[PDB]
RNA sequence: GUGAUGCUUCGCGUGGAGAAUGACGUAGCAUGCUACG
RNA sequence: CGUAGCAUGCUACGUCAUUCUCCACGCGAAGCA
């Protein structure tokens, strides 16, 4: 505690104590200095205690406002924060199937239903282009989620069956994209 | 060795699905809950990862719900 | 073989019965059978070895053995004369097995022989013992009984856990097939008694003197009397048979017209609710010679012992009556001229019909108290609601209060990625690590609350051994003699949290604070006095719990109405606070585990047992499978502290309110009302203490069964032998309470069966020598008691035993024990599962809690919990606590940095430097304070 | 404090003492004027302590009055809400059938569990699977509780309207079970 | 829409007992000095 | 040696200003069972 009106009184009295004791003065002066110094000490203690209480109250209020602000920030941005966290964790996992399906989704090739796990498994996968088709499909086998599937039918944008032979680099402009390939797990 | 990462990731994934209002579909939410709880009660890493792929298929199926390209820079 | 074949022909006795011996010639056969014996030497219901009978099995006309035996008994001439005279009196009775008295020249003298003809292989004693001492390891009499009477097929036991009520509910059906046989036995018993009464024969009826066809034999201890003054004694018979009458559902035939299983069910009047005369007719039909008064309505009972006695019979008989007849009895009152429908009574399965004493018709106004009572009552809600046929459950559905069914899901927990990243950076969660994440927040779908409520199907009507229960209740109340109870005033009540739910329908206008502020102490005392004279049926709201666990289960708790909770507090809080303020007792509720409390509790339970072993158990689905009789007994034990403040009627009406509110009340589970079959409503004012009473009752019952089912001749200790004899006398031969023997048995249990009870958790330090000799209960006895008195099979994965007491109990309140050098002496410290603490750190139930900087006291509490792991000999468990300390330091640093960035201040708050040093947490387990 | 005249008396005494000291005190009586100052200080401090105590007690009493008024004002709110709910339920139950069954009662009391069974005009059946559907509420009309119910509506767990033709053995996997069937008591 | 009870940590407030420093009033023991008798 | 008045040292009680240990309760937050 410094820069208080009673702090200067304390400094002056305590500095004068050394002079009084070392000045060879009478003990009446000693009692006078004791009285003045102790009175200033008590007054400065009162002022310092009140100032400490004010600082403590300021600290508490500041902490509470910080907590409310942080809680509001944390709750408001829950959605985007959770999504970013999810994809950071997925990237850290570095699994073959997860990376495969995530890359296909980034390219626009997404499923229309939960990717089944059993052998008796019907999966419908959308395909928005011929390039992704040829990259992720060839012949009558469809590689997806680090697994092999056997195609059954492709039904184009407007529902209409398409034979596999009808999908090719020359034939791509004719077809009505996007396509929907339904396949069975290998 | 990628067995506590999968369970935490499944928790975060089901939280994200819940944020995307998937409980509005009783069947889809039931399947999501089944996958999540099975992954949590899993000892085999391969079973957990296949269930994780199935669970992530729910998020990836809804094309417009999330913007994958921005999320995965 | 001429002598043997001649003996075989003589046993036929004119009745061509195609006999084939069971032993070599005339040599007497030996079998190991259950006998309910009591004489000057031994007393008990145990398996003895009989070697004084020759069995000749009768075979069908096609050489197929049938269940008909000719048991030939060899006698002294005196008893041969005595039994012949009694039989000649009892010959005309159709419930008496045919006897043939003859004399056979064995070697050189005419030895007397008494042939009981066409007897079943097993007796009623064998069935009762097999079901009351069930051991999955060796249950061959039970299997043979089931197969022999076509209850099931011999391959039915190839299942795993075929005997488990939870894993294999179909076992109930298999047991129900026996019911009719048991019923016939009961009927025949009555006939036999009548014959005795008409023949002037005085004797004791025992289960082992009746076969599974209902026929009776023996007559060895029957004595002549005036022809019309016969006095059958049936206490042991009926009391030992009682637990089997509900397991086998014997009285199911009573639900059919003409009491015939072929004919259809009786079509009772739908508006009928008073079956008092039907209950009396059932009692006279079956328990005619049970010589203690039965009150169909327990409002007329003399004391709590009489109440339990008659409630047992009411439990048995209520299974015959339609479920729609039980519940609030709603009358039409007129208030201010408008017609209300208000519950003016209640039909209890156990207590019969109760009618409110203050039913004010033509009321002029409703005050706050009356308005609250009417709002609580399910009369208006059920009467004005739609009809519900919820097929998702078997519990009786009453009404749908809303036009849409509510499907409430459970959402997953929030992942604290900061703490998890920190942990993995500090070498956690690696493959092969002993510490791995096992506690999560499991999500649930819409059918979550209803699916968990459906677990009340494990609650079954359980008739108890009443003579045994009336002694067990006294011994259990001996455990609650160091406590002070009694009603208190509304101003003396302490409410821990007033920001909790007030129940239904009161949760749609405020919390409990609203109704504790709106209700004046005058109003609260008026409501209490009302509940002392009237029954208030309340609605219980089933609420899902959002908690972290290792088991994929959605716990549901009961939010009980504010009206019920207020009065229950005012009625029980004095006793509950006395219980929680007591140290060193059996019930250790209110005892802290910090500052040496764990060590004190363990040293107290150890006491001075001679050969100390530890054992412990958990009740599977404790609240869902608790019998109604045991819950009523627990409530009566708690209410017995009201001998100076409440009269008999006041205590009974408080019991009736407790039953109507937290035993079989109306349950609101998803906007619809259902009827709870029974069991505790976890969420009432006394859940933790009723559970403790129930646990102590089960333990005392296990000890009683262990001591009475022990061959008395094999007890080398005369004190224990006389104690067993007196125990049998006090159960099945004394009607009043023998306080001296109750104190003797309590002292015996305390000396050899020291207990430490906290709700459904228990730790027993027991004398292993006595347990091995069968003098005190072992874990097998506890399983046997639970099977027939709780309708739950207890597996060994739910129980544990510890030979070395320096290891402490294996688990208690989810805490493990470690004996660690703390200063100059070794102390027992509790430590949790490291996975539990790590899951608490990593997974939370609030988005704001995933930011650790705001929640630092949370991690301080977690570190306080995790401290005793530093003393563990495993370095991973020890590192768990240091992980929390380091993360607390990091959180404080981050908080200081954020406060410096957002503001232009300096926290310089290292009074918090004590939160990342071990002394703050080490001081929490030292006995200083 | 300042309002109290004791503070004024102390101020006058202190001003007099300060003026006497500045002008030059005699010798030993300046100690006596300081003594008067000290007496004033003690008495004024004692008065001010009671001043603060009474002020804070009055503040506590005002807070108590505010809380009591709020409690009495919320009691009225909850009373009115309970009365409104009770009146709504009164005007929500059919009086004809209820009166008939209550009059058929031998003494006046009836089981509560039969009131909806015999008087409810609308039934709600929750079907978990298709086998239960075919067993319980197949067709447009069905018999339950010794009464005939005409199916009014069917919805799924998502509250989507379901046509009775949609419910079929092959189409069951496509429905969001359980189904809620709302039916009306036919001809009362 | 989130129950009953137990224990524990933290923050805040009021209250009681007690410790320390200091101002200061009354009374009393007691040292020194002026005046009256 | 008594009385009045004035001054110095030591001690008891009473009331205040400040701090802190322990506690009884109240309120808020949290953790575990
Ligand atoms: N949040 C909780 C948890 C438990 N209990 C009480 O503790 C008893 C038993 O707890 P627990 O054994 O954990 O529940 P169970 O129903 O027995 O489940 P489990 O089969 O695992 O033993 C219950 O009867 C319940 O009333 C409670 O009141 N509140
Ligand atoms: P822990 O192993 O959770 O339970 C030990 C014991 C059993 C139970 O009755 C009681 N308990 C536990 C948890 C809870 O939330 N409430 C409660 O009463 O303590
Ligand atoms: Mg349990
Ligand atoms: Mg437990
Ligand atoms: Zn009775
Ligand atoms: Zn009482």
């Amino acid at each position: 505690f410094s820069s208080l009106p009673s702090y200067a009184a304390f400094a002056t009295a305590q500095e004068a104590y050394e002079q009084a004791v070392a000045n060879g003065d009478s003990e009446v002066v000693l009692k006078k200095l004791k009285k003045s110094l102790n009175v200033a000490k008590s007054e400065f203690d009162r002022d310092a205690a009140m100032q400490r209480k004010l600082e403590k109250m300021a600290d508490q209020a500041m902490t509470q406002m910080y907590k409310q602000a942080r809680s509001e920030d944390k709750r408001a941005k829950v959605t985007s924060a959770m999504q970013t966290m999810l994809f950071t964790m997925l990237r850290k996992l570095d699994n073959d199937a997860l990376n495969n399906i995530i890359n296909n989704a980034r390219d626009g090739c997404v499923p229309l239903n939960i990717i089944p796990l059993t052998t008796a498994a019907k999966l419908m996968v959308v395909i928005p282009d011929y390039n992704t088709y040829k990259n992720t499909c060839d012949g009558t086998t469809f590689t997806y989620a680090s697994a092999l599937w056997e195609i059954q039918q492709v039904v184009d944008a407007d529902s209409k069956i398409v034979q596999l032979s009808e999908i090719s680099m020359d034939n791509s402009p004719n077809l009505a994209w996007p396509l929907i390939v339904t396949a069975l797990r290998a | 060795s990628k067995m506590s990462d999968v369970k935490c990731t499944s928790v975060v994934l089901l939280s994200v699905l819940q944020q995307l209002r998937v409980e509005s579909s009783s069947k889809l939410w039931a399947q999501c809950v089944q996958l999540h709880n099975d992954i949590l009660l899993a000892k085999d890493t391969t079973e957990a990862f296949e269930k994780m792929v199935s669970l992530l298929s729910v998020l990836l199926s809804m094309q417009g719900a999330v913007d994958i390209n921005k999320l995965c820079e | 073989s001429a002598d043997a074949q001649s003996f075989l022909n003589r046993v036929c006795g004119v009745s061509a019965a195609r006999l084939t011996p069971c032993g070599t010639g005339t040599s007497t056969d030996v079998v190991y059978r259950a006998f309910d014996i009591y004489n000057d030497k031994v007393a008990g219901f145990a398996k003895f070895l009989k070697t004084n009978c020759c069995r000749f099995q009768e075979k069908d006309e096609d050489d197929n053995l049938i269940d008909s035996y000719f048991v030939v008994k060899r006698h002294t001439f005196s008893n041969y004369q005595h039994e012949e005279t009694i039989y000649n009196l009892l010959k005309d009775c159709p419930a008496v097995a045919k006897h043939d008295f003859f004399k056979f020249r064995i070697d050189g003298d005419m030895v007397p022989h008494i042939s009981r003809q066409r007897l079943t292989k097993y007796t009623m004693a064998d069935l009762v013992y097999a079901l009351r001492h069930f051991d999955e390891g060796n249950c061959d009499t039970l299997k043979e009984i089931l197969v022999t009477y076509n209850c099931c097929d011999d391959d039915y036991f190839n299942k795993k856990d075929w005997y488990d009520f939870v894993e294999n509910p179909d076992i109930l059906r298999v047991y129900a097939n026996l019911g009719e046989r048991v019923r016939q036995a009961l009927l025949k018993t009555v006939q036999f008694c009548d014959a005795m009464r008409n023949a002037g024969i005085v004797g004791v009826l025992t289960l082992d003197n009746q076969d599974l066809n209902g026929n009776w034999y023996d007559f060895g201890d029957f004595i002549q009397t005036t022809p019309g003054s016969g006095v059958p004694v049936v206490d042991s018979y009926y009391s030992l048979l009682m637990p089997i009458l509900t397991l086998t559902r014997a009285l199911t035939a009573e639900s059919h017209v003409d009491t015939d299983l072929t004919k259809p069910y009786i079509k009772w009047d739908l508006l009928k609710y008073d079956f008092t005369e039907e209950r009396l007719k059932l009692f006279d039909r079956y328990f005619k010679y049970w010589d203690q008064t039965y009150h169909p309505n327990c409002v007329n009972c003399l004391d709590d012992r009489c109440i339990l006695h008659c409630a047992n019979f009411n439990v048995l008989f209520s299974t015959v009556f339609p479920p729609t007849s039980f519940g609030p009895l709603v009358r039409k009152i007129f208030v201010d001229g408008v017609p209300f429908v208000v519950s003016t009574g209640y039909h209890f399965r156990e207590l019969g019909v109760v009618h409110n004493q203050d039913v004010n018709l033509h009321s002029s106004r409703l005050s706050f108290k009356e308005l609250l009572v009417y709002a609580a009552d399910p009369a208006m809600h059920a009467a004005s609601g739609n009809l519900l046929l919820d097929k998702r459950t078997t519990c009786f559905s009453v009404a749908a209060l809303t036009n849409n069914v509510a499907f409430q899901t459970v959402k997953p927990g929030n992942f604290n990625k900061d703490f998890y990243d920190f942990a993995v950076s500090k070498g956690f969660f690696k493959e092969g690590s002993s510490v791995e994440l096992k506690h999560f927040f499991f999500a649930q779908d819409g059918n979550a609350a209803i699916s968990d409520y459906d677990y009340y199907r494990y609650n079954l009507p359980t008739m108890c051994d009443i003579r045994q229960l009336l002694f067990v209740v006294e011994v259990v109340d001996k455990y609650f003699d160091c406590y002070d109870g009694g009603c208190i005033n509304a101003n003396q009540v302490i409410v821990n949290n007033l920001d909790k739910s007030a129940g239904f329908p009161f949760n749609k206008w405020g919390k409990a604070r609203l109704y504790y502020d709106s209700m004046s102490y005058e109003d609260q005392d008026a409501l209490f006095a009302y509940t002392k004279r009237n029954v208030i049926p309340t609605i219980t709201q089933m609420n899902l719990k959002y908690a972290i666990s290792a088991k994929n289960r959605a716990r549901t708790v009961a939010g009980v109405s504010i009206c019920s909770t207020m009065t229950n507090r005012q009625f029980h809080q004095k006793l509950l606070k006395s219980i929680a303020a007591t140290r060193g007792a059996t019930v250790v509720i209110g005892t802290s585990k910090f500052y040496g409390g764990w060590h004190n509790m363990l040293k107290t339970v150890y006491s001075d047992v001679e050969n100390p072993h530890l054992m412990g158990w958990d009740y599977p689905k404790c609240d869902r499978a608790m019998p109604n009789m045991l819950r009523i007994m627990a409530s009566l034990v708690l209410a017995r502290k009201h001998t100076t403040c409440c009269s008999l009627s006041h205590r009974f009406y408080r019991l009736a309110n407790e039953c109507a509110q937290v035993l079989s009340e109306m349950v609101m589970c998803g906007g619809s009302l259902y009827v709870k079959p029974g069991g505790t409503s976890s969420g009432d004012a006394t859940t933790a203490y009723a559970n403790s009473v129930f646990n102590i009752c089960q333990a005392v019952t296990a000890n009683v069964n262990a001591l009475l089912s022990t061959d008395g001749n094999k007890i080398a200790d005369k004190y224990v032998r006389n104690l067993q004899h007196r125990l049998y006398e006090c159960l099945y031969r004394n009607r009043d309470v023998d306080t001296d023997f109750v104190n003797e048995f309590y002292a015996y249990l305390r000396k050899h069966f020291s207990m430490m009870i906290l709700s459904d958790d228990a730790v027993v330090c027991f004398n292993s020598t006595y347990a091995s000799q069968g003098l005190v209960a072992s874990i097998k006895n506890f399983k046997s008691v639970l099977y027939y008195q709780n309708n739950v099979f207890m597996s060994e994965a739910k129980c544990w035993t510890e030979t070395d007491l320096t290891k402490g109990p294996h688990e208690f309140c989810s805490q493990h024990t470690m004996l660690v050098k703390q200063g100059d002496d070794y102390v027992y410290l509790p430590y949790p599962d490291p996975s539990r603490i790590l899951g608490a750190g990593c997974f939370v139930d609030d988005i704001v809690k995933t930011d650790g900087t705001l929640m630092i006291e949370r991690f301080v509490s977690l570190a306080i919990d995790a401290y005793p792991l530093t003393k563990h000999p495993n370095q991973e468990y020890a590192d768990v606590f240091h992980l929390y300390l380091q993360y607390i330091r990091k959180l404080h640093d981050e908080l200081t940095g954020h406060m410096l960035d957002m503001y232009s201040v300096m926290l310089t708050n290292d009074n918090t430097s004590r939160y990342w040093e071990p002394e703050f947490y080490e001081a929490m387990y030292t006995p200083h304070t």
